[PDB]
């Protein structure tokens, strides 16, 4: 038997679902067909409406305390919760219902982990991360907008193999993927150390791959696997392609000033 | 009951609710009424999410905006970033260098192909394809079908189809059906033979593995996918033949483009032609909606940067089904694009008026009408006579329009007939497709040949699905050309990727307004910005699914989703197969629609 996954969607842009299917090792195809049973997911599921709703209670009963709840997006608390409506009811009610009998909860991406863009000031919907609503269940945060594909499938693979949540840091992120800051192993680090910086876009320094700190790179304060694991089967990452890290895996990164203002000190 | 746009709306029949609408991006509720013979006679589109990006942007730096609005949507990832940088560049009179233009075009066309192909296989296909029927297919006859549908596709052997079928069998036999659980399998609404179903499911799996390769083009130029990085003034991926872009990276991009062209030509377009032919033969020509009368696009992909007369998908507006007259569309004109909130969960000072997006307002107002069944937090039947959606109601000169690939292909065809040579390829694709659907494929499958015109075939759910596939193919062909132009320009000595003359806000006018438009995968996208003292004063988005999924306006006119469902019979009113098939043909993105 393959562990059921109920993948709920709150307020979101769907980047985390899209990132998941970019995974090369393992393939998303193999994850869905051979590793998990993806029993509810609005993005891919055949059933709609009443038939889709009926799946949740069936799985929750049959696999009580033995399914994984994955959450993409987050619940809004304003507009009586009806700025995110599922089956005529607030999303927060679905979230709490499915959470109650889950063996573990995965908060996918910055939305579920921290709030992401909808929670940026002034947060008109009072979008709230999952761990502030569900306070009595074990939650693993997998932040990033979106997270790296192999980080997402890496978390699933660990959980399925070992029937355990991996070791987490104080913020609830898996240490196996979020122990390093981008700046630790960023390939432009030798330029940083030598005081060699891009100062205007497409200047001579930019064409030589000089450090992007003075163009606002938030790599020095951002924990993720981007500089080593990299993106889309190790093809590139933001810095390699010439833009500074904007800090997208860190709590509240939208409200830490302009992306192009350098870090102080 | 009332009449509007040639549709006789009637809510006296049996009410059917579909919430959630699945296999879309984001959150939608749909309700219909059906008559005594299960024919839809009323349709209600409800966007069931809102985040408030327009509100969040106020006071921020215009140079940062692209990253915020990019997160409107991770499916159409980057198109909002493109609209945003275009809007800011327009406001500040910034012209980007040629290489930046070409790289942006290549990224845009990569998105088009990825979005279209993934939509068709992974979201749309299960409305046409019965997966359980695929289990009963004969591997040998499936191989023979594949060779008829697309002889150039190398994955066609009986053994190959047998192995795929066997994997599907054991998956189903496990009793854990996953995404196929509680499906509508065996419904009479499904018409494909077992062999066509197995071919399609096989391609579903092929596409799922291949799609991750295509987006590596975004990764090279933009660092990551989803959500590649953009830049006001150009692109960040500087060129040096230790740089972000060198010849090896460009060669890699070309290899990915060539793969894309093979997929579109050998797998995607032939499948849609074949499936379309078989549903045409079944008489399933429903879903035309507004495409039969009113279509709009801003126009896109100029052969010469900043020269709109050279748009390779030339736009404008058509009204009343008159394809001999394309009206020009100006996103700056306060009397053209306007948004109403009469039936939306927002508030204006005067809701009898539609606001141009430079004057747009986004103040939420979640309130339900008197005829609602249920409560504010437990809706049983939504009241479409009052406010019923988080989607605003965009109109053009007061008219309700359909947008999207179908709209663009109808516009391209009309332009081509008037003598526009930039639209020759789409015209060629359409005429080729009609001949395949009417004659070639029927002849190959031993079916009767038909004589539908493009005027008859295009305004339908089949036509809407076809146009998307053709557009994917055309975009692949275009970015192949763009790649050659990029490499030639670089080799000629121009390596520039960013104009930084007006990067610093000390150089800006103290106030400015701008608009950026994009032919996004789902239709006409625009971002309208006002800048004051270096900050965003107003930022309003009108997004393709805002047009298509819109609720009724002040005059009670219906939008494209609602019109498309009208007058469609359902095999079983409790199984939303036909509702899903037609809604999905618009590729609804609800996060986009509401932002
Ligand atoms: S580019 Fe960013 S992460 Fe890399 S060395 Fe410079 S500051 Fe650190
Ligand atoms: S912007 Fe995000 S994707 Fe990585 S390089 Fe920075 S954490
Ligand atoms: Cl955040
Ligand atoms: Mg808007």
């Amino acid at each position: 038997p393959r562990t059921p996954v109920l993948w709920l969607h709150g307020l979101e842009c769907t980047c985390c679902s899209e990132s998941f299917i970019r995974s090369a090792h393992p393939l998303a195809k193999d994850v869905v067909l051979s590793m998990i049973s993806l029993d509810y997911d609005d993005t891919l599921m055949a059933a709609a409406g009443h038939q889709a709703e009926a799946i949740l209670e069936e799985i929750m009963t049959k696999y009580k305390g033995n399914y994984i709840l994955a959450v993409e997006g987050n619940p809004p608390l304003n507009q009586d919760g009806m700025s995110c409506i599922i089956g005529g009811r607030p999303f927060i009610e679905q979230l709490k219902y499915v959470a109650k009998d889950a063996k573990a909860i995965i908060s996918w991406g910055s939305c579920a982990s921290w709030g992401c863009v909808q929670a940026a000031k002034p947060n008109p919907t009072q979008a709230t991360p999952v761990h502030k609503v569900i306070t009595d269940k074990p939650i693993i945060k997998v932040p990033g907008c979106p997270p790296i594909a192999e980080v997402m499938t890496g978390v699933i693979t660990y959980m399925l193999t070992f029937d355990r949540i991996p070791e987490l840091d104080r913020q609830g992120r898996p240490k196996m993927f979020y122990s390093q800051r981008i700046h630790d192993k960023c390939y432009r680090r030798p330029h940083f150390d030598a005081g060699q910086f891009v100062e205007e876009w497409d200047d001579e320094s930019a064409r030589k791959g000089f450090c992007l700190y003075k163009m606002g790179c938030k790599g020095p304060t951002t924990y993720n696997a981007c500089s080593t694991t990299r993106w889309n089967e190790g093809t590139s990452f933001p810095i390699q392609s010439g833009h500074g890290c904007i800090g997208c895996s860190e709590d509240g990164f939208w409200d830490k000033g302009s992306f192009y203002d350098r870090l102080t000190g | 009951a009332y009449a509007t746009q040639g549709f006789n709306l009637d809510d006296r029949g049996r009410r059917i609710v579909v919430d959630p609408v699945t296999r879309i991006e984001g959150h939608m509720r749909c309700e219909v009424n059906v008559d005594a013979n299960n024919v839809i006679r009323n349709a209600v589109s409800t966007g069931t999410m809102w985040r408030g990006l327009e509100v969040i942007l106020k006071g921020r730096d215009p140079r940062d905006a692209w990253a915020f609005v990019e997160r409107i949507c991770g499916v159409c990832t980057g198109c909002h970033a493109l609209a945003s940088v275009r809007a800011v560049e327009n406001a500040l009179d910034i012209r980007i260098p040629k290489n930046a233009h070409l790289i942006r075009e290549i990224m845009a066309k990569t998105l088009q192909v990825h979005d279209h192909a993934v939509h068709f296989y992974h979201l749309h296909a299960l409305d046409w394809v019965d997966v359980m029927s695929a289990l009963k297919a004969d591997p040998k006859r499936t191989s023979e079908l594949q060779q008829l549908v697309s002889p150039a596709h190398p994955l066609s052997s009986a053994g190959y189809f047998r192995d795929i079928q066997n994997r599907l069998k054991r998956f189903v036999e496990s009793g854990q059906l996953g995404p196929f659980m509680n499906g509508y399998w065996g419904s009479k609404a499904y018409v494909l033979p077992p062999e066509a179903n197995l071919m399609a499911v096989t391609h579903y799996l092929e596409a799922l593995d291949l799609q991750k390769e295509w987006v590596k083009i975004h990764t090279i130029f933009g660092g990551k996918n989803p959500h590649p990085n953009y830049l006001v003034g150009g692109v960040p991926c500087a060129i040096n033949l230790s740089a972000p872009v060198n010849m090896e990276r460009l060669s890699f991009v070309k290899a990915r483009i060539d793969e894309i062209i093979e997929f579109n030509k050998n797998v995607y377009v032939p499948d849609v032609l074949a499936i379309g032919t078989l549903y045409k033969q079944a008489g399933w020509l429903y879903g035309g909606g507004l495409a039969a009368t009113n279509v709009l696009d801003y126009g896109e992909y100029p052969n010469v940067a900043y020269n709109k007369s050279t748009d390779q998908l030339p736009g404008g507006a058509i009204l009343n089904g008159n394809w001999d007259e394309v009206f020009p569309v100006d996103p700056r004109d306060s009397q053209q694009v306007q948004e109403f909130v009469s039936h939306s969960w927002y508030k204006y000072a005067d809701e009898s008026v539609g606001l141009h997006p430079w004057d747009g307002v986004t103040e939420p107002n979640y309130v339900l009408g008197a005829n609602t069944k249920g409560t504010r937090t437990r809706i049983e039947q939504i009241d479409e006579s009052a406010k019923y959606s988080w989607i605003k109601s965009p109109r053009w000169r007061g008219h309700a329009m359909e947008v999207g690939p179908l709209s663009r292909y109808i516009l391209a065809y009309a332009h081509a007939r008037s003598g526009n040579k930039y639209a020759e390829r789409p015209k060629e694709q359409l005429e080729y497709s009609a001949q395949m659907i009417n004659s070639a494929i029927p002849k190959a499958l031993g079916l009767p040949e038909t004589q539908y015109t493009l005027k008859q075939l295009l305004p339908s759910t089949i036509g809407r699905t076809l146009a998307r596939a053709l557009e994917s193919q055309y975009c692949g062909e275009m970015m192949h050309s763009d790649w050659h132009d990029l490499v030639a320009n670089i080799r000629a000595g121009d390596t520039a990727t960013a104009n930084v003359d007006k990067w610093d806000p000390a150089t800006w006018p103290l106030q400015a307004k701008g608009v950026g438009t994009v032919a996004a995968p789902r239709g006409a996208l625009g971002h309208w910005i006002r800048i004051k003292d270096g900050r965003i004063e107003n930022y309003q988005c009108v997004v393709p699914t805002t047009w298509n999924g819109s609720p009724r306006d002040y005059k009670g006119q219906i939008g494209a989703f609602e019109a498309s469902l009208m007058n469609t019979p359902m095999v079983n009113p409790e199984q939303p197969v036909e509702i899903l098939r037609t809604l999905h043909s618009f590729d609804p993105c609800l996060a986009c629609s509401t932002h």
